[PDB]
């Protein structure tokens, strides 16, 4: 009875630890992939945001010159 | 009058604006001054008295920058055009310090409104003077300086409300502090709202099962009641509250726990205790720890009851716990003294009884016409050296429907819970009990009352052999039955059966040192060969036939080996 | 740019600045003045901003004596709160409230790192979700009143019970085992006792792992109420940067609150009950919430508290008692009979003594010992005294084991080895649980009581009784 | 068989807790993804604000003055 309970407790602790290790590995891999995707999207959406910023300035107020100026400003800021 | 522009304005434009505003407002003649501050970008913002008209860059631009956070769709549909003019009613700070502020302006501000400071911190207007407003800051005040600017939001104080708050930890403003992401609700409820009327109620009949034998037998609590738990520190009241919260797993209740002035470490461990027992599927936690500003501590209980009332007014049953009602009173006293309001006894304001009665009268049991929901309240009050003559302890005792007293002498010796039945009352009474508990608890009450008088004279035996040592033995057996351990609440049928066994004289043969083990092994026995008495009590709510009960208890005693 | 003095009323000064250049609250301001004639004195003063009164005026509190101030002096805004040096350069030295050495070993270089005195408390999402037990190495503490990582302990005692020895022993044991440092803060106490403690720590050798800060009775109210924050910010650096477990000793927390009241009325605030400041619990909470156990390290604080006239319902002890986890009581009765340390076993309390924290075995052993001691205390007084002695069976054995257990709670300390040849011991908690259980079972019932005295593990006791002729 | 039944119940409860932990880890990943998307959008918005400010500064103000005056007059008429 007591031995059975002790064995059950050990098995439960081992299973919980294994699930935690799997979750930690999954989280680390997801964080690395998310960082890579964040960098790639930062670059791509930064170019897109420069274009859309020229567009928004025009809307509130040719295209190649505005895009080049926005890219130069972004490079200066970075 | 004052116009902020990136570059100084032309004379014709200044005259045109002056004429336009003179015609619109209806003034005789306006003298317009302009500035050349390049903080704006090709735009002007204008100030008429305490009214601001904004049509500049970094104005409506931010109005579309703060919004939309499809992007190109908004940039070409609604972000391209200014989202109208940004109109505000403003004020100017003139005094800062100790967590409050006073301002010039805010002509059309309401009493109890929410205002927003320049750097982003919130405040609540509480003193409308003839020429200034007193504002209590709901956050850090070291970034606010004289000459700052305040703006009106236009909304009375209110909190988010919904089913998305279940299992989350929030602060009295309804913002998460557990770091699990935003809370997605779609409703709000004002913090200060009236109580249900006299004719909107119904008498209390259903019971609230806690799992503690001493409370469930001698001080019963019904659904819709307001029972006070009072005692010194180091008596274990949070344990009583946590056991009561845990016991509601399959009783169709929503629990709310409000922690006022506690340590964040203890709140964290309490939430972790709740999560382990699976009690976070129906619980909401509101926290305002000791390092927070006083207005948050004063506002937390109202937020808790406001979140409870939403479920109450749809036919559900709620239970609200207030960690300490004395810390809230101290915080309110501090706010009142800092605002120069006349003091009273122990420096508390005049409306300190009002503050607590208006809150504790929002717990009710609704009639069938209004839905049938209920809300139960369990406030806590902490005393110093067991003195209940103090101002707040006498204030809260006279509002509630009875109190539970916990002693520090019994806690140190090892009696858990350290409840005192000689000073604990419940004015709802037996109407909050089941038939079996009613039929069983009277003899137990009488026995404990008899034993409490002669408990102190056990050193001198040789007393009347007739009815002194017999009463001492019965009282010791009673006191051993009422002991309990942390967590692990007990079902009501098991409590009824064990108290029946004690009161009918089935425990005299068993010595005092084996009563706890006897009751534990009896509970184990009933789970196997007593599977019909429990079902009869659960289904019928009346205790089973006397002869069957006697035979079952007789059968168990033959197996229990006494040491 | 620069302000000028308007009023001088005791320890409170008023300064007027230019429009739109007011310093923020909690900033520090400096007055540095040289006498222009024989009708003047030199001034070197530091002030801390407290309130904005309006009309370009602020009200500040002085950190020293204000004698010699003149209405019209020029004041300079520093731009930030008080900043103190942090790091390894503060180990083995003594500082004052402003962070300047008061010993004579030199000055900290100006190219160092300095941290501000005021900051918010750690957030909910970055605290410890589990209660953990701190291992001190003492036997009575580790059994009847365990300490908690990040907790607060109240130490009760005075003269003639030797609490400085306990302080030094805790410092030595923690530094040796867990690799931590200690910070001592003296808040408004006697200077004689500060000198005594400094020389004791120099003699023991535990000075090289401690930082000491002193603000005592002779100092103005402003310096007494901002000295615990200097020790706190010195200690937080090690928790947040080296990830250590630190100890913080506070000579008198009560004085802290007292100092606040002494300026409250002068700042223009209505009084609360018993003449205390309206902002009492807020100040105590803003102090005591900064010592916690985060995910990196922890700070555990031992604080000595004086109760005025032994009145526990006073607002200040009543406010500070709601932050404590354990209490440790030192008794002269046990010190007279030769029990070291003199910790009272029946009056020391802790919230960690629960089967869900320490364990079932630990809890059972501790409760059995406590009830045995209570039985001894009840029996030996009304019975066996006044000529009512008796020799009932099971009462011989109860006092036999009670006397053999009361003398096993004493221990030999490393810091006491300068007056005694015994090296000293560090006993883990499993070992003392085992020893107390074995004594309770009566296995070691065949030995004299002199063997259970100034000894570590239980097995060593046998060796003692081996050399005593028994 | 009571001990074995309790052992099986404890094992099943531990498995359920492990599944809940994995679900919570997935939810944490989702929260991190939402935070990353928000951060990218905010950085894009700040860069757009800077670019628009530079473009507006580069743009001439001769017609901008008249347009702003007319817009302010219309705003005054509206309110
Ligand atoms: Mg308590």
């Amino acid at each position: 009875i007591e031995n059975a309970r002790k064995l059950a407790e050990e098995q439960k602790e081992q299973i919980v630890a294994s699930a935690r290790a799997e979750a930690e590995r999954v989280k680390e891999t997801a964080k690395k992939e998310i960082e890579r995707e964040k960098e790639q999207a930062m670059a791509a959406l930064r170019e897109q945001v420069a274009s859309l910023s020229v567009l928004i300035a025009s809307k509130v107020i040719x295209x190649x010159x505005x895009x080049x100026x926005x890219x130069x400003x972004x490079x200066x800021x970075x | 009058a004052v116009a902020y522009s990136a570059r100084p304005l032309t004379d014709e434009e200044l005259r045109a604006l002056s004429d336009v505003f003179a015609q619109k407002v209806g003034k005789q003649t306006l003298e317009i001054e302009n500035i050349i501050d390049p903080e704006l970008i090709g735009g002007v913002r204008l100030r008429i008295g305490n009214r601001i008209y904004d049509g500049s860059v970094s104005g409506q631009l931010e109005r579309i920058r703060r919004q939309l956070i499809i992007s190109a769709l908004i940039k070409q549909q609604i972000e391209n055009y200014e989202s109208q003019i940004q109109v505000s009613d403003v004020g100017t700070v003139i005094q800062v310090g100790d967590g409050i502020a006073r301002a010039h302006g805010l002509d059309n501000v309401m009493s109890g409104e929410l205002v927003e400071f320049a750097n982003g911190v919130m405040g609540m207007a509480l003193n409308l003077e003839e020429n200034n407003v007193g504002i209590v800051i709901l956050g850090p005040y070291t970034g606010i300086k004289e000459g700052d600017e305040v703006r009106r939001t236009g909304r009375i104080m209110e909190v988010p409300v919904g089913e998305a708050l279940i299992g989350r930890v929030v602060n009295p403003l309804g913002q998460p502090v557990d770091g699990l992401g935003p809370v997605e609700t779609t409703e709000t409820r004002p913090i200060e709202s009236p109580a249900p009327g006299v004719m909107d109620r119904r008498s209390v009949h259903e019971p609230l099962q806690t799992g503690i034998k001493a409370i469930d037998a001698l001080v019963p609590i019904g659904r819709g009641q307001r029972e006070l738990i009072i005692g010194d520190r180091q008596t274990g009241k949070t344990s009583v509250a946590i056991d009561t919260i845990i016991n509601q797993k399959d009783q169709n209740m929503i629990s709310i726990y409000v922690a006022i002035g506690q340590k964040e470490s203890t709140v964290r461990t309490v939430v972790e205790t709740l999560r382990k027992h699976g009690a976070l599927d129906y619980t909401i936690v509101v926290t305002a720890s000791a390092s927070q500003p006083a207005p948050l501590l004063f506002l937390a209980p109202y937020a808790g009851v406001a979140m409870g009332e939403y479920f109450m007014y749809k036919g559900k049953h709620v239970l609200v716990v207030y960690d300490d009602l004395s810390k809230q009173a101290a915080a309110y006293r501090e706010l009142s003294l800092l605002l120069r309001r006349p003091p009273g006894r122990e420096a508390y304001p005049g409306d300190i009884f009002y503050l607590h009665s208006r809150l504790l009268e929002r717990a009710a049991k609704l009639s069938d016409a209004k839905g049938g929901g209920s809300l139960t309240a369990l406030p806590f009050v902490e005393t110093q050296a067991g003195d209940i003559s103090a101002y707040i302890p006498t204030n809260v005792i006279s509002i509630t429907d009875g109190q539970i007293f916990l002693q520090s002498d019994l806690f140190f010796s090892g009696v858990r819970p350290a409840i005192n039945a000689g000073l604990s009352v419940s004015r709802v009474g037996g109407a909050a009990q089941i038939k079996a508990m009613k039929k069983v608890a009277g003899t137990l009450r009488l026995d404990l009352a008899a034993y409490r008088e002669l408990e102190a004279f056990a050193q001198f035996g040789s007393d009347l052999d007739k009815a002194t040592q017999a009463k001492l033995a019965r009282g010791a057996r009673t006191v051993e039955v009422l002991k309990q351990d942390l967590h692990q609440p007990i079902p009501v049928e098991k409590q009824v059966l064990i108290i029946y066994a004690l009161t009918r004289g089935f425990l005299d043969d068993i010595p005092v040192e084996d009563v706890r083990r006897f009751e534990k092994e009896f509970y184990l026995f009933l789970d196997q060969n007593g599977q019909h008495l429990l079902e009869h009590i659960r289904t019928t709510k009346d205790l089973p036939n006397e002869d069957d009960l006697n035979k079952a208890i007789e059968a168990f005693k033959k197996t229990f080996v006494v040491s | 740019t620069r302000g000028r003095v308007i009023q001088v009323m005791g320890p409170v000064v008023d300064v007027k600045f230019e429009n739109g250049h007011l310093p923020a609250i909690y900033n520090a301001l400096k007055i540095q003045h040289k006498a222009r004639n024989e009708n003047e004195v030199d001034i070197d003063l530091t002030l801390e901003v407290a309130l904005h009164l309006g009309d370009d005026t602020v009200r500040t509190i002085a950190m020293a004596s204000t004698d010699g101030l003149i209405r019209g002096m020029e004041v300079i805004d520093t731009g930030a709160p008080i900043s103190v040096p942090v790091g390894e350069v503060t180990l083995g030295r003594v500082f004052n409230v402003l962070g300047e050495p008061i010993d004579l070993e030199g000055d900290i270089p100006a190219d160092a790192r300095r941290d501000p005195i005021h900051r918010p408390a750690p957030k909910f999402e970055e605290l410890a979700t589990e209660v953990e037990i701190l291992e001190t190495g003492i036997k009575v503490v580790d059994l009847l009143a365990p300490y908690i990582k990040g907790g607060k302990i109240g130490l009760f005692g005075g003269a003639g019970v030797g609490k400085t020895v306990l302080i030094q022993e805790l410092i030595h044991n923690i530094a040796q085992e867990h690799g931590g440092i200690s910070v001592f803060a003296g808040v408004g106490e006697r200077t004689r006792e500060g000198n005594d403690l400094y020389h004791e720590m120099k003699d023991s050798g535990v000075i090289s792992k401690t930082a000491m800060v002193f603000g005592q009775m002779n100092e103005p109210p402003g310096a007494r109420m901002r000295v615990a924050l200097t020790g706190l910010t010195m200690a937080e650096y090690f928790r947040d940067e080296q990830g250590q477990d630190v100890l913080l000793f506070i000579d008198n927390i009560f004085r802290f609150t007292q100092a606040g009241s002494e300026v409250s009325a002068l700042l223009g605030r209505m009084p609360s009950a018993v003449g205390y400041q309206p902002t009492l619990a807020t100040e105590m909470g803003q102090l005591q919430e900064r010592i916690t156990s985060t995910a990196k390290g922890s700070i555990t604080s031992i604080q000595a508290i004086y109760v005025p006239a032994d009145d526990y319902t006073d607002p200040a002890p009543a406010t500070t008692f709601s932050h404590l986890d354990a209490t440790t009581n030192l008794e002269r009765k046990l010190a007279e009979m030769g029990i070291y340390p003199a910790v009272d076993p029946l009056a020391s309390t802790s919230r960690a003594l629960a089967p869900e924290i320490v364990g079932e075995e630990h809890y059972q052993v501790a409760r059995k010992v406590q009830q045995t001691l209570q039985r001894y205390k009840e029996l030996q007084d009304i019975i066996a005294i006044l000529g009512m002695d008796e020799l009932s069976d099971e009462d011989k054995l109860v006092v036999h084991r009670a006397r053999r257990i009361q003398f096993f709670l004493s221990q030999n300390f490393h810091v006491a080895e300068q007056f005694t040849g015994q090296p000293g011991s560090y006993v883990p908690v499993k070992e003392t649980v085992r020893g107390f259980k074995e004594i309770l079972e009566g296995k070691y019932d065949h030995l004299p009581e002199d063997a259970f005295r100034l000894v570590g593990r239980i097995e060593e006791v046998v060796e003692k009784a081996k050399a005593m002729g028994v």
